[PDB]
């Protein structure tokens, strides 16, 4: 080598050092993918977590750094950019319970859950599911039936039996129930248990990834 | 009759440990766990090539009768290789237990050079125990008293007992926590792999450290030991040696 | 209804176009070619291997001096490599990790990149102060960017996920020309060697030949079955090649306005992520997602080689302006230079 | 409305319908004549010996 | 870009001084740094070299053991420490910015220098002084002992210019390549060991002493100097 090539190799070695130092701290963070239909309470979810194509929200919780990607505002063909989120830790899927009889909005929510939950890129990815508006859901059970969405439904409509029917109707959508784990939560606009539920579902994926790091798969 | 078996198992174990050494040395990208697998291969390749050396110069005595008198420190670096290759199995078990029991620490707050410094201290203590056994038992150039040989020899056997206790304690705590609560985990392969590593470390890698280090002082009868117990026991230790590229690098990757 | 009559006017215009380009088809390219000698067996070895990326890489572009290259990946880095010595000349951090495209200016003073943040960022390499900083943010394009390509140091054409291409001027930041006409979102772009025109390939299964100075679509090319992911000009500038999700590459003319040849085999069922031509245009290299690149005799539709050095999806490739080398990058985080 | 969209469709196919297209034999012969005349300075078609090869 | 030096003053023989240089306006943590001597009547001499991130440190053979270089990456200052100050160190020292990748221009920005008076490959400038009529083409030659053409293709010859009362600056780096801010009047040619600077169509602010330096191997060695009149 020359006297100038040696300082080029030393420049490349410092660049290698900075690349290892950044890529080893991007691997200790948790990447979450927000999904859901329009007006399915995702803004209130970003509100409870934190306190023009992709929106990235950064928050810390119990010495764990979460980067959460809202990609729902970018309205194009989803099959040409969803493989970019292969390797996301968990998918936070937000469904509004009080949008059941509206225009039928649950059938596009179930169609989006069937599309995402049976994708080839998210075959192992755990899906947290937030059912978003229960306090308006009880006020709309007490005035309107649930048979607008489901003609095959036959059950008592008070508060707790229709919501379990919505939960099992969403849980039935995956062809594979053993490869991924679906974590379902009932939330309102005023509860502080949501980010703890997120952390508790993330900790299982962290345990499985730590076992994969130590050769058990 | 154990001799041709230990030659074949040692040759297969050399090519397995050398393939682990070359693939993980320069080809792949290493992480915080694979330093343990790489240095377990480095600990085990030495043991298997020294078993081929002793197998060749015990098999040439049977046919052509040369009886090559080797220097007496090859056995003590073989003892160093054996003790390091069991300390690597114990520290793999403890890192798996710490990865499940403290997962947020193991993901985020684990120091980036802990695996290297743990491997350097374990290799240094294995080398120190081997150097004291060679220095005070007669496996070196000089010679020490045989009354003080068995004291350091019992310290090495008690250290091997400590490694078995640490491997059982870590695999016990691992099995207990993955049976207390675990959702996404593939439980059957986990208890099968944990029970297989505990069984291999019991009935393959510690007959040799009991008969070479501990039975020779409490038994006092080499009429049935060195002709019967010793070659079969070093066959089972070479079986643990040929298993360790397969179990820890080849089933996973 | 007048709109049914207007749709039938569009239908008879399509019938006139289809019969007019059926009238020009007197011979295939296969019947013209196959008397000449085949290429043979192309055996290209991995001469270098660039390993500093830590995630899937999505794009690459060679320099015009055929020694420097840029590479963009999903850890938020685009690295400028010396290809001869495998030295990292620069490593530029990104404002958004989600980057699907990168480009290197023909002068060598700038790079551009873009992705899911809707923006083509432009960075100045030959800075007085030593580091690489952001020269421009090109915003206003409302869909994920698929391709960026420099015309000059002041002009860049971009391809987006909102069915539009866009010619910009860099020093004002303004979208001086918008190229509309696709109905599915446009995934690939390729500039002519004389930089008067470009071609863009979309999820319509259609490519469109545009015109940079005037600003509107000249010709439309149809014949694929699924979304076309890759496009590249022939070095004469009279032809181009597409690659899609059909396990097919195709060749099209600009003057004869038809399909020329389909590069397909029965063993490939999966897609094409990237295409580029050799310097003479004799062999077309296509990057696939059965993990390896194929080298096709572009005139005889043979398979001339397989570049099989990756163990994930080949996302990007490119041939030097000398014709000297081929860099192929992939989702396994490694660039390989082949020769 | 959709009347303007279909009007622009008829406008676009009306301009694209009348293009002076050449035959496919001439353009295939032109691509073959470009490839025959640049084969010697193609370093991938003919593998260059390792002195001139910088890789 | 702004490199300003400090630490001036006369000193006794056998004394010590820490010269400093404050950098601002550029990304100082990624630049290799040099110190370069100039005697009050003789041309330039190289002192010491620190690399980027302090990993490679070279000294000249006349300063090896006595001098000490030290850079401060967060605070952006570069120090040279003296001990055992001989009478051969009565000179003006210039801190030199340089950077090394493919296509870079090292030795491009120089400081204003500072004074301190104490109370290989050889370069031959082929003509000591040339009388100049303006508007005419001027050829300035330089000679080395070894071939400067390396096997990669480079030719490590660096043509500078020191205006009177002013700092030196880079004109042509690596024997042929024009620096930024320098017009197309100046050019560099050459072959094995014989080199030719060309100044076509000469104008004002072109009088001053020209230097040929080499970066093929260490130590870096200058010419004697070629003044235009
Ligand atoms: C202090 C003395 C006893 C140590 C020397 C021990 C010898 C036998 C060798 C054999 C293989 C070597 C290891 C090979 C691989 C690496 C990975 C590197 O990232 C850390 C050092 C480490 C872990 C080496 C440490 C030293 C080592 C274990």
């Amino acid at each position: 080598l020359s006297a100038e090539d040696k300082a080029a190799v030393e420049r490349s070695k410092m660049i290698d050092r900075n690349l290892r130092e950044d890529g080893e701290k991007a691997a200790r963070e948790v990447k979450l993918l927000l999904l859901g239909a329009g007006e399915s309470g995702k803004s209130t979810i970003v509100k409870q977590m934190k306190i023009t194509g992709i929106v990235e929200t950064h928050f810390t919780f119990k010495d764990l750094h979460f980067k959460m990607f809202d990609v729902g505002g970018q309205r194009s063909e989803r099959k040409k950019w969803i493989h970019c989120f292969e390797g996301v830790t968990a998918i936070i899927f937000c469904v509004a319970l009080s949008d059941y009889d509206l225009v039928n909005r649950m059938h596009e929510s179930m169609k989006l859950f069937d599309s995402i939950c049976n994708n080839k890129w998210f075959t192992d990815t755990s899906i947290i599911l937030f059912l978003n508006k229960k306090d308006l859901f009880e006020e709309k059970i007490k005035k309107s039936p649930l048979t607008i969405c489901y003609p095959e439904y036959a059950g008592s409509n008070t508060y707790e039996e229709a919501a379990a029917y919505i939960q099992c109707q969403f849980e039935d959508l995956n062809k594979r129930k053993d490869t991924k784990e679906i974590y379902t939560h009932f939330t309102c606009a005023t509860d502080t248990k949501n980010v703890q539920f997120v952390f508790d579902a993330v900790t299982d994926v962290i345990i499985k990834n730590n076992l994969k790091d130590c050769g058990l798969f | 009759i154990p001799v041709f078996l230990i030659l074949f198992i040692a040759l297969v174990g050399l090519v397995g440990n050398g393939f682990v050494l070359w693939l993980l040395g320069f080809r792949m990208r290493r992480n915080a766990f694979s330093v343990y697998v790489l240095s377990l291969a480095g600990a085990d390749f030495l043991f298997l090539c020294f078993q081929i050396i002793n197998c060749l110069v015990y098999l040439s005595n049977f046919f052509c009768s040369i009886s090559i008198n080797f220097p007496s420190f090859f056995t003590t670096v073989m003892t160093c290789a054996y003790l390091a290759g069991l300390s690597m199995l114990s520290t793999v078990s403890t890192e798996r237990c710490l990865s499940v029991l403290w997962p947020i620490w193991y993901r985020c707050r684990r120091p980036r050079h802990l695996s290297a410094v743990v491997c350097v201290l374990l290799w240094a203590l294995s080398l120190l125990l081997s150097i004291l056994e060679g220095k005070f038992c007669g496996f070196l150039f000089s010679d020490g008293d045989s009354g003080w040989c068995q004291t350091f020899d019992f310290i090495t056997a008690a250290w091997l007992i400590f490694l078995f206790m640490v491997l059982c304690g870590s695999s016990l705590a691992l099995l207990v926590r993955i049976l207390c609560g675990s959702r996404g985990l593939p439980l059957t392969r986990l208890y099968l792999t944990i029970l297989l590593t505990v069984l291999v470390f019991l009935l393959c890698g510690l007959p040799f450290g009991i008969q070479w280090f501990l039975i020779l002082w409490i038994w006092k009868d080499s009429d049935v030991l060195f002709c019967h117990i010793h070659p079969v026991s070093v066959v089972l230790s070479s079986l643990n040696s040929s298993a360790n590229p397969i179990i820890y690098f080849f089933v996973g990757s | 209804s007048e709109l049914d009559q207007l749709r039938q006017e569009a239908e008879q215009l399509k019938n006139q176009i289809r019969d007019a380009r059926k009238a020009c088809a007197d011979a295939t390219l296969s019947q013209i070619t196959n008397n000449i000698d085949p290429v043979g067996r192309i055996q290209m070895r991995t001469r270098r291997t660039l390993r500093g990326h830590l995630a899937k890489i999505y794009a690459m572009h060679w320099g015009t001096d055929s020694r420097l290259l840029v590479s963009a990946s999903q850890d938020g880095k685009l690295i400028i490599w010396d290809s001869y010595t495998t030295n990292k000349v620069h490593a530029i951090p990104l404002r958004s990790s989600w980057v699907m495209t990168c480009a290197y200016a023909p002068s060598g003073n700038y790079v551009a990149c873009g992705g899911l943040d809707n923006i083509c960022s432009i960075y100045n390499l030959k800075t007085r102060e030593g580091n690489v900083r952001v020269s421009r943010e090109l915003a206003g394009h409302t869909g994920y960017l698929s391709c960026c390509r420099f015309l000059d140091d002041n002009q860049i054409v971009t391809s987006s996920g909102d069915t539009t291409c866009a010619l910009w001027d860099i020093e004002t930041g303004q979208q001086t020309t918008t190229f509309t006409g696709h109905t599915g979102d446009v995934m690939s772009l390729s500039l002519a060697p004389d930089t008067r025109l470009f071609v863009s390939g979309a999820c319509d299964a259609s490519a469109k030949l545009w015109d940079v100075r005037e600003g509107m679509c000249r010709q439309t090319f149809t014949g694929h079955e699924s979304d076309i992911n890759a496009i590249c000009f022939f070095p004469n500038g009279n032809a181009f090649a597409t690659g899609s999700d059909d396990a097919t590459c195709r060749l099209f003319d600009l003057r004869a306005d038809q399909e020329l040849m389909t590069y397909s085999h029965d063993n490939i069922i999966c897609g094409i992520t990237s295409v580029s031509f050799s310097k003479s245009g004799r062999l077309l290299l296509a990057g696939y997602d059965d993990f390896n690149c194929n080298v096709w005799d572009a005139l005889k539709a043979d398979r001339a080689g397989v570049l099989a050095g990756h163990d994930n999806r080949v996302s990007c490739l490119g041939v030097t302006d000398d014709g000297m080398a081929v860099a192929t990058g992939s989702w396994d985080s490694f660039l390989k230079i082949w020769n | 409305a959709s009347i303007a969209q279909a009007r622009k469709l008829v406008e676009q196919l009306k301009m694209e319908a009348n293009i002076d297209r050449i035959k496919v034999s001439k353009a295939a012969a032109d691509l073959m004549a470009y490839c025959e005349a640049h084969a010697k300075e193609d370093p991938l078609l003919t593998p260059v010996p390792a002195s001139e090869n910088p890789f | 870009v702004q490199l300003v030096e400090s630490g001036g003053g006369l000193v006794q023989p056998g004394g010590s001084r820490k010269l400093s240089c404050s950098a601002s306006g550029f990304a100082f943590s990624s630049f290799g740094m040099h110190w370069v001597r100039q005697a009050p009547e003789k041309g330039l001499e190289w002192v010491a070299y620190i690399s980027s991130g302090s990993g490679t440190i070279y000294y000249a053979d006349t300063v090896k053991g006595r001098f000490t270089i030290s850079r401060d990456d967060p605070k952006n200052t570069l120090f040279l420490q003296m001990t055992s100050l001989r009478s051969e160190d009565t000179a003006m020292y210039y801190c030199v910015r340089s950077i090394y990748y493919y296509g870079s221009s090292p030795f491009d920005f120089w400081g204003q220098g500072t004074t301190l008076t104490v109370s290989d490959i050889v370069m031959t400038q082929a003509t000591s002084s040339v009388p100049v009529t303006p508007g005419e083409s001027v050829s300035i030659s330089c000679r080395s002992s070894k071939s400067l053409l390396h096997s990669n293709g480079n030719t490590y010859l660096y043509w500078f210019l020191q205006r009177p009362g002013q700092s030196p600056q880079l004109l042509i780096y690596r024997m042929s390549n024009l620096a930024s801010g320098v017009p197309d009047r100046f050019s560099g040619s050459g072959s094995g060991t014989a080199f030719t600077l060309t100044i076509s169509r000469l104008e004002a602010e072109d009088v001053g002493v020209y230097y040929c330096m080499q970066h093929l191997e260490y130590p870096l060695t200058f010419g004697a100097g070629t003044k235009l009149e």
